[PDB]
């Protein structure tokens, strides 16, 4: 019946939620907090998250820090070369929304102006666990995909 | 045929070596590695795989399909065909070649082609020069591995790998020629890239250093190739120097002495040594690296062929 | 006998005293080209005379340092050569003499500074 | 202070302070010449251009005030030579004396607009590439003129349209009686 | 158990020596394994929803004890939660359908989209 | 010799290769003719 | 000079049984085996890691996380609309509009903190006179969509009633400072 | 570059210098950003001349110096791939207002 | 040869009138053009005839006749 | 290339503090 | 055979550390605000720091003043010169306290 | 031959956008591109009060947070003449020094992860997640602890923080030793660092390095010995000063400066006077919550200090402390009003990253990441 489709979606989502390697656009301190979320205490290699250093092979892109109006084209160019089942996480106030620099001329009012965002880690310096919970919310966003059921319409 | 029984288990070995490296190199860094996906990350390799398989391409580009869509196939086929002659236990080699060792040398000399071609088909000057540098490194620590194998060959009678592991019943060549094992390991580290010797594999310069059209299959096949080449070049430091499938020969009452299990234990030791030595040491910069394969591991390899030839000719130990 | 100046780049000079005497004589000779009633010439003359004197009296570089308390003789040579550059530069674009108007505003404030702020020692 | 006695009186032209760090508010013409002094001088050895702080006083006639800080690692003292150059007065550049002045003067020109004479590679360092306008002035609004950047049908491109945002709320905290 | 598919196995490899200190309303069992070793790993929570669990399911009565900010188990702060305005937790339904997710008062998804025009039209 | 020690310090691997190799070019040179007994 | 510096730095280690020490510590890589040994000691030692969702990192009652508008024990939002936090806010996240309610006591018709435009510096918690706005130790409120992340006027910041049991604890323990 | 503009004459001389520079650089502009098909060299010369003429009524020499400097900045950031190309193609009565807004 | 094409490029110029253009026409006297337009016409000359016209000489062409006597004398004429 | 190669020889490690160890 | 001279025995894993969790008020802190002498004596203009400062004395120097000063400065005798910040380097391994601070 | 060498490992050096003009593998010039992290900090501070201005400073250098709040505080006390207590000074140093440790623990092992050593990164980051248990405990936020306010310091330490900082300092000599035994002895390290980015002292002075890159070259210049700006004139510590200037000296300094900072932490712990936490001048320091609620005159100041501000008198000072990156100084012109006026932030990394051009000339392309390593280039300050 549909049960086979439900289980193949569960399987695809388990894959894409188990191994989700983000191109960590670590601009600024939220990259230092992201480095703590990649560090020994809160493992991100535990949840499968492997910080890729290249946009070419990466399921996610944890943009962190102040997206400057000059690093906006570079972020967009990097986001355009991720393989289609990609997601973006905004980490820190400066990356998710205007932030401390909302009214700065050189700061875009949140990466939601350049890349379409799927989970905004909240808190200007998010606790390393908070970025980790943002990623555990991206995992939920994967677990709600069911792409096969939609391919069968 | 029974080539499935040596490629499929090797595919599983490579897939679980990505996890073994992440997990061991993580334990080193005081952190559990992949630990949520499976019971202990045991399903994490399948997750990485099934993810890379389900990732839509960035551009289809199936037109250029004979140039660089069979070059990773070539690299991987070579890394897998050098496993025929590798004997896991007495009479468990798939094809006992009486010139087995030289055949491994030739397989490496063709892996050079694999790298060069798969780098030239990437129309990226930086990536192509990186692939050429990686090939020159893999081939400059091949004269040193060549001479190290000439040492372990002088000790043995013939190139037959089953004989080289049968010639160690008295003592493993790791005990007398330990300085040579250190040079074969530090060369197998450098022949393959995964090492303190991986500037072409500096985290970023690797991905942008093998191809432009990834499609995921290329990324997985290169890493599956690097990890099989690693299982192989660790299955050579354990045939030649460690006793291929030989116990310590104490003949315990608790131990019924299986052969392939001993070969497995030793290749696990050398894989764990690959990981440990990736964790604990800085990279060599490829400009001190090439000046270590010529100025350090070639003189110290030539000396060893003259030392293990002399000391075995004077006293008739040959 | 000096092994090395701790500073990098300031190479130890064996003939420290001799080149110091040379540089200070050059400085005394070259400073004559600036008007006498300028604070710069009084300063140059005075300290160059003091250092040339103490360099002629003492023999070792260590005694030059000990009496002329100005660091190391290599840094002293750097200072003397930079001073020669400045005197040969000051000859050009001569800034001497006060102009006719010369509106100079000594905005000499004296706010008390808390001292848990840096200032200097 | 010793530095004021030896210094040619004309070089410290306009002002001179005596606390909160001492300063020689000089004239733009005698600036690099004044920076040549205080460096390559035996009793005043600065050698270290710490900072070049553009300061914009809109109510002056010489709007900007290029505040050259200077540390003297030898004598352990810090002098702040200043200048005054309006929007269209090219001021002497001291990258020839202290080569650290290169980027600081690029930033002073970028933020303010005080072009520097014979400064090699005087190019906007901080602001965006196609940036028109000088931010750290006073009359430059905080949110910028045309500085929103969003993606659009001009794919792979972020446009630079006129700006619109939640209005920056300026709070008039300043109280009477100072 | 029966979950070899999660890091929940790491928690169930804990609890071997741990003592159970209370259990909140939702079922989350709050454990403590002190004395043995590894400070920072001596207070956790077993979410009682072995699948579909996530952080923020830990109520405020325990979210103090469990982050080591306090030493008051939720069975002790439950005598301090205010009765008049006290509200149960909400699990942070972020994305799980509208009317569970939060919405501002103009989002056009919020029932009763208010109009902000300060002038009252005629 | 002073320069010999300067060479076995600056370049240990070409001075301990011309000595892990001497023991191989020296054993069959003299130690083998010695083994006439 | 570098030539003479090399000659002398190699004539410092030039006495037999010191050239030998350095040769056996650059041939039998010995500096490196002390690296491998330490790395092994750490491979076998317990791991400083935290299986996150089940146990979380240590915090403090001063921890600044999700902003919550407190209430007085007897209902009645504590937030009299002084606008001090709207003033002190560095990022100007809080937008406060005030209206004399029918009861007569001032209250905020609009108290919207924009969490995305917010630096979580705790200035609002300090500036508020009655402790009306405090940061709840939540810090776990990652939202799928940006509009949810803008915390509405006194309705979602009114979810601090759930966090009051922990916020009241943190305040009762921090008020000594 | 020192402001040798002690008079409008030197400033105008270097204006013509910058104009010759931009004109003789139009080849690389058309090449790097691919306008040799959409725009004609006559049209780019027309636009550069309309720029230099739109700001021709500057009786101040230093303001002309600074204008030429901004122009050289724009050019040098157009010659090299510092700025993109979709702006270079763009760089090249009362009632009808009343109907739209109040301003 | 060169005269015909310099005439054509002065004619087709987007800031002139083809009537007053003549082998004797002057940029300021009979064409009524600005010095910037003169330098632009000189740029047109050196891009149509591929010549590398120095500015010190380019300043001195004020009439089409001088344009002729300077486009002819170029040994590198194109 | 005649570029100055990074010679990995140097003087031996000797921790060099400032002169203010005991009495400034 | 490594960096363990009975001193790495101070290991990173603490296991008894922050034994009193922060929000547990075993002892109620006091954190004095003002010195005891300044509780019931709130006279401020004496204690003031913002505004209790001498005013800025900006007086002009004309040519006469500076030529007078240049003529008054007869000679630059020593002690009319800025003192050098003397700092030399000196090798020391662990002698300060014996490695124990 | 131009190469657009960008961020090799993102999340470590975020917006690094060098444009290297190479010669084969030998770099002929390195042209760094700035502005990719140019938030409007030197403009946004002109628009906010002296209190609202402080949070920008912990966001100026993101790996050494409180050092910049300490450099700003000392620039709004240089004007205010705001004498802070002894306990405020000792806490302020015990956290400026914990910040020196938090920075060298990152700027060493992030550098050592760019070079290739993967494990020192994670050991040092466990150490940093121990020190953020102090930041997060004393103020609230693990990274941006807007804690060193102008008058004194935000609020007193919790009643168990010195015991925990002690239990950390006892076990921190061993962590430095491990970071040292893993990197100092290695021949793969020395080779990767010795004679890399050598800066003769005249160059480190010219280019205004003034940091751990001015004590590599051998210039004994620490603004805690030169311009003691706190209890530093009471605290004993030796400033390690290099003798060659190569990136192996700057590493050895940053790994000794991480021990002298341990000495300073242990001293600040052992001698921390039980005094008031903020300056008694309640027109520069908002009164406590308890006082402003009970006292009407304190409530007025809590209102005019969290809305109006100080209105520090009209002046202009350059207060420079020894931040871990280097001499971080904030030139703070102050119009009489309550908002600063061109709060210019001299940040090392703007002067250091200038040095990349001449430091990495004729070094191989793989060295250009080692130079960026030892400069401690954090682009928030650039
Ligand atoms: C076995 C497991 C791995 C051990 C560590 C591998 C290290 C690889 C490189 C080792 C190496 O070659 O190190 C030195 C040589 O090591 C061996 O010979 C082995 C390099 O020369 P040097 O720097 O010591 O001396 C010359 C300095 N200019
Ligand atoms: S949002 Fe806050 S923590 Fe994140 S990068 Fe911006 S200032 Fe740093
Ligand atoms: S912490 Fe409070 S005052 Fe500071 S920006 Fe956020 S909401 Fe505003
Ligand atoms: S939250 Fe505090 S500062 Fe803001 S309006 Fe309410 S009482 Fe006033």
């Amino acid at each position: 019946a549909e049960f086979v489709i439900s289980k193949v979606d569960d399987l695809m989502n388990w894959a894409r939620t188990g191994s989700i390697w983000p191109m960590t656009f670590g601009l600024a301190c939220c990259a230092v907090e992201m480095m703590h979320t990649g560090a020994a205490r809160y493992d991100l290699d535990r949840f499968g998250i492997i910080f890729r250093p290249s946009p070419r092979q990466s399921d996610c892109m944890i943009v962190a820090g102040t997206l400057t109006n000059k690093m906006a084209p570079a972020l967009r160019k990097v986001y355009d070369q991720m393989p289609e089942p990609r997601w973006v996480i905004s980490m820190g106030s400066c990356a998710n929304g205007g932030g401390y620099y909302h009214y700065s001329y050189s700061v875009v009012r949140g990466c939601d102006r350049i890349v379409p965002v799927d989970i905004y880690v909240p808190g200007c310096p998010p606790t390393a666990e908070a970025l980790l919970y943002g990623l555990l919310q991206l995992q939920k966003k994967i677990n709600r995909r069911k792409d096969f059921l939609h391919w069968w319409n | 045929a029974e080539i499935l029984g040596i490629i499929l288990p090797l595919l599983l070995g490579v897939a679980f070596l990505v996890l073994a490296e992440r997990k061991v190199m993580a334990f080193v860094q005081r952190r559990k590695g992949p630990d949520v996906v499976g019971s202990f990350g045991l399903l994490q390799p399948l997750a990485d795989g099934l993810k890379l398989i389900l990732k839509e391409p960035i551009s289809p580009s199936s037109a250029n399909f004979f140039l660089f869509r069979m070059a990773p196939v070539a690299t991987f086929m070579l890394s897998l065909v050098a496993w025929a002659v590798v004997p896991f236990d007495y009479g468990m080699v798939l094809s006992d070649l009486n010139i087995g060792l030289l055949y491994l040398f030739a397989i490496s000399s063709l892996g050079v082609y694999g790298i060069i071609i798969a780098g030239w088909s990437s129309n990226s000057k930086y990536a192509f020069l990186g692939a050429l540098r990686s090939a020159a490194q893999m081939v400059s620590y091949e004269v040193s591995i060549g001479l190290i194998l000439i040492t372990v060959l002088i000790c043995v009678g013939s190139c037959n790998l089953s004989e080289i592991v049968m010639a160690q019943k008295q003592i493993w060549f790791g005990i007398p020629l330990f300085p040579v094992l250190v040079m074969f390991f530090i060369s197998c580290l450098a022949e393959t890239n995964r090492a303190p010797f991986d500037l072409p594999e500096a985290e970023a310069e690797l991905v942008a250093g093998y191809n432009v059209e990834y499609s995921s299959m290329g990324f997985a096949l290169f890493f599956l190739g690097e990890y099989a080449n690693m299982i192989l070049m660790s299955g050579l430091c354990t045939l030649f120097f460690l006793g291929g499938w030989l116990p310590i020969l104490d003949l315990p009452i608790f131990k019924k002495i299986p052969g392939s299990i001993w070969f497995s234990i030793k290749v696990l030791f050398f894989l764990f040594l690959y990981i440990w030595v990736r964790a604990a040491f800085p990279r060599y910069r490829y400009d001190q690296l090439m000046g270590l394969g010529w100025k350090v591991f070639l003189p110290l390899s030539l000396a060893w062929v003259v030392s293990v030839s002399g000391l075995l000719v004077t006293f008739q130990w040959l | 006998v000096k092994q090395t100046t701790g500073i990098v780049g300031l190479d130890v000079v064996p003939n420290a005293r001799a080149v110091l005497i040379d540089l200070y004589s050059k400085t005394l000779k070259e400073i004559q080209a600036v008007p006498e009633d300028e604070g710069y010439r009084k300063a140059v003359e005075s300290f160059t005379r003091q250092r040339l004197n103490v360099c002629k009296e003492e023999e070792d570089w260590e005694m030059i340092e000990k009496r002329l308390g100005c660091g190391q003789v290599e840094e002293l040579i750097e200072e003397a050569r930079d001073e020669l550059t400045l005197i040969g530069k000051m000859i050009e674009w001569d800034p001497w003499g006060v102009p006719d108007d010369y509106e100079c505003e000594v905005i000499e404030n004296d706010a008390p500074i808390p001292k848990h702020v840096p200032q200097h020692r | 202070k010793y530095s004021w006695e030896t210094l040619p009186k004309k070089w410290v032209k306009k002002m001179e302070r005596s606390e909160h760090g001492n300063r020689f508010d000089t004239n733009t013409d005698y600036l690099f010449q004044l920076l040549c002094f205080l460096k390559l001088h035996t009793y005043t050895r600065v050698q270290v251009l710490i900072d070049i702080c553009g300061v914009d006083y809109p109510s002056r006639k010489r709007r900007f005030e290029v505040v050259y800080n200077l540390l003297s690692t030898r004598y352990n003292s810090r002098i702040r030579v200043q200048t005054s150059a309006d929007e269209v007065t090219r001021i002497s550049s001291v990258v020839s004396l202290f080569p650290s002045a290169g980027w600081w003067e690029r930033e002073v020109w970028d933020m303010f607009g005080v072009s520097f004479i014979n400064h090699p590679d005087l190019r906007r360092i901080l602001t965006d590439y196609g940036f028109e306008g000088h931010p750290l002035r006073k009359d430059f609004p905080l949110s910028g003129y045309v500085q929103v950047r969003y993606d659009d049908p001009e794919k792979r491109v972020v446009s630079e349209p006129i700006e619109m945002t939640q209005e920056f709320r300026y709070f008039d905290f300043a109280s009477p009686w100072e | 158990r029966c979950l070899p598919d999660g890091n929940l196995l790491q928690t169930k490899i804990h609890n071997i020596g741990a003592t159970l200190v209370g259990v909140d309303k939702f079922g989350n069992k709050y454990y403590q394994k002190l004395g043995d070793t590894q400070y920072g790993r001596h207070r956790w929570v077993e979410y009682a929803s072995k699948d579909r669990y996530n952080a923020s399911q830990v109520p405020a009565e325990w979210h103090g004890w469990l982050h080591f900010i306090t030493d008051h188990t939720g069975d002790e702060l439950l005598s301090l939660k205010p009765k008049r305005y006290g509200l149960e937790h909400k699990e942070n339904f972020s994305g799980e359908g509208d009317a569970y997710i939060y919405h501002s008062k103009g989002h056009t998804l919020n029932p009763g989209q208010k109009n902000w025009t300060r002038y009252q039209s005629w | 010799m002073e320069k010999l020690r300067m060479f076995v310090a600056q370049e240990p691997v070409v001075a301990a290769s011309c000595l892990i190799g001497g023991v191989g070019l020296f054993l069959p040179a003299v130690v083998r003719p010695i083994l006439d007994s | 000079d570098d030539e003479e510096a090399e000659q002398l730095a190699k004539e410092i280690s030039k006495d037999w049984s010191t050239v030998f020490e350095r040769s056996m510590n650059t041939l039998f890589l010995t500096e490196m085996v002390r690296g491998l040994s330490l790395t092994l000691k750490y491979f076998f030692d317990p791991k400083v890691t935290i299986n996150y969702p089940f146990e979380k990192g240590p915090l403090s009652p001063r921890f600044r996380g999700e902003h919550a508008l407190r209430r007085y024990p007897t209902g009645e939002e504590r937030c009299i609309a002084c606008k001090l936090c709207e003033a002190v806010c560095p990022a100007q996240a809080i937008t406060i509009e005030a209206e004399e309610r029918e009861d007569g006591s001032r209250r905020t018709t609009r108290y919207d903190i924009d969490m995305t435009k917010c630096i979580y510096c705790g200035f609002c918690q300090e500036a508020c006179p009655v402790d009306a706005i405090v940061e709840g130790p939540n810090f776990e409120f990652a939202t799928e969509t940006h509009e949810e992340l803008l915390y509405d006027k006194e309705k979602l910041l009114e979810n601090g009633d759930r966090w009051e049991t922990e916020i009241a604890e943190n305040l009762r323990s921090e008020s000594l400072y | 570059v020192p402001p040798n503009s002690a008079n409008l004459t030197e400033a105008r001389r270097r204006v013509f210098d910058f104009f010759r520079a931009a004109c003789r650089s139009i080849p690389t502009i058309m090449d790097i950003y691919n306008l040799q098909d959409v725009v004609a060299p006559s049209q780019l010369r027309y636009a550069i001349s309309a720029q230099i003429r739109n700001n021709a009524h500057i009786t101040d020499p230093k303001v002309i110096d600074l204008l030429i400097f901004k122009g050289m900045e724009e050019l040098t950031d157009i010659v090299d791939h510092a700025k993109q190309r979709h702006h270079i193609i763009g760089q090249y009565d009362f009632l009808k207002n009343f109907y739209t807004s109040n301003y | 040869a060169v005269v015909d094409r310099v005439l054509d490029v002065v004619k087709s110029f987007p800031k002139v009138d083809p009537s007053k253009v003549t082998p004797e026409v002057h940029f300021q006297n009979d064409l009524g053009l600005d010095s910037l337009d003169t330098v632009e016409i000189v740029m047109a000359i050196e891009e149509e005839f591929k010549l590398e016209i120095p500015d010190k000489e380019a300043d001195k062409i004020d009439s089409c006749s001088l344009a002729i006597e300077y486009v002819y004398n170029h040994p590198m004429s194109s | 290339a005649a570029a100055a190669a990074a010679a990995a020889a140097a003087a031996a490690a000797a921790a060099a503090a400032a002169a203010a160890a005991a009495a400034a | 055979p490594c960096a363990h001279p009975e001193y790495l025995e101070a290991v990173p894993k603490a296991t008894e550390y922050r034994l009193r969790c922060p929000a547990t008020i075993d002892e109620e802190a006091i954190v004095p605000s003002s010195d005891p002498e300044t509780v019931y004596n709130i006279v401020y203009h004496g204690r003031d720091q913002r505004r209790n400062r001498p005013p800025i004395r900006r007086y002009v120097l004309t040519k006469d003043n500076v030529v007078q000063m240049m003529n008054e400065k007869k000679s630059f005798d020593v002690s009319d010169f800025p003192k050098v910040y003397l700092t030399t380097v000196e090798e020391d391994l662990d002698t300060r306290g014996g490695g124990y601070e | 031959f131009t190469l657009n060498f960008g961020p090799q490992h993102p999340a470590a050096h975020g917006v690094l956008r060098l444009v290297l003009e190479m010669n084969g593998e030998v770099v002929e010039r390195a042209e760094p591109h700035i502005g990719l992290l140019h938030r409007g900090t030197e403009k946004l501070i002109e628009y906010k009060t002296y209190l609202q201005a402080l949070p920008y400073f912990d966001r100026s250098d993101y790996v050494s947070m409180m050092a910049q709040e300490h450099a700003y505080s000392l620039a709004v006390e240089k004007l205010l003449n705001c004498e802070v207590p002894l306990r405020a000074q000792y806490i302020r140093v015990l956290f400026c020094e914990i910040t020196r440790i938090l920075n060298h623990l990152l700027a060493l092992t992030t550098h050592a992860m760019d070079v290739g050593a993967l494990t020192p990164f994670l050991w040092a980051f466990e150490e940093r997640e121990k020190l953020l248990e102090f930041y997060e405990r004393v103020s609230g936020a693990r990274m941006h602890a807007s804690f060193i306010r102008p008058g004194g310091v935000a609020q007193d330490l919790p009643l168990g923080l010195c015991r925990d900082i002690d239990s950390f300092t006892q076990q921190f000599a061993s962590r430095i030793d491990e970071l040292e035994e893993m990197l100092t002895g290695n021949r793969i390290w020395k080779q990767r660092l010795v004679d890399i980015g050598t800066v003769t002292a005249q160059q480190a002075k010219d280019w205004g390095f003034s940091g751990v890159m001015l004590r590599g070259p051998g210039v004994c210049w620490d603004l805690r010995r030169a311009a003691p700006y706190d209890v530093y004139d009471q605290l004993d510590f030796d400033v390690p000063v290099g003798t060659r200037g190569d990136c192996y000296d700057r590493y050895c300094i940053r790994i000794e400066e991480m021990r002298q900072s341990l000495r300073i932490i242990v001293q600040c712990l052992n001698q921390m006077p039980s005094g008031m936490i903020k300056a008694d001048d309640r027109k520069l320091c908002p009164p406590s919550r308890c006082r402003m609620k009970l006292s009407m005159e304190s409530s007025i100041h809590h209102f005019e200090l969290y809305t109006e501000g100080f209105s520090v008198p009209a002046s202009s000072t350059y207060t420079a402390v020894e931040a871990p990156k280097g001499e971080f100084g904030v030139f703070l012109v102050s119009n009489g009003s309550n908002r600063p006026y061109r709060c210019k932030i001299r940040a090392p990394g703007f002067a250091h990253l200038q040095g990349l051009d001449f430091m990495s000339k004729h070094h191989m392309l793989a060295d250009v990441v080692t130079i960026i390593g030892t400069q401690d280039i954090v682009f928030g300050e650039v």
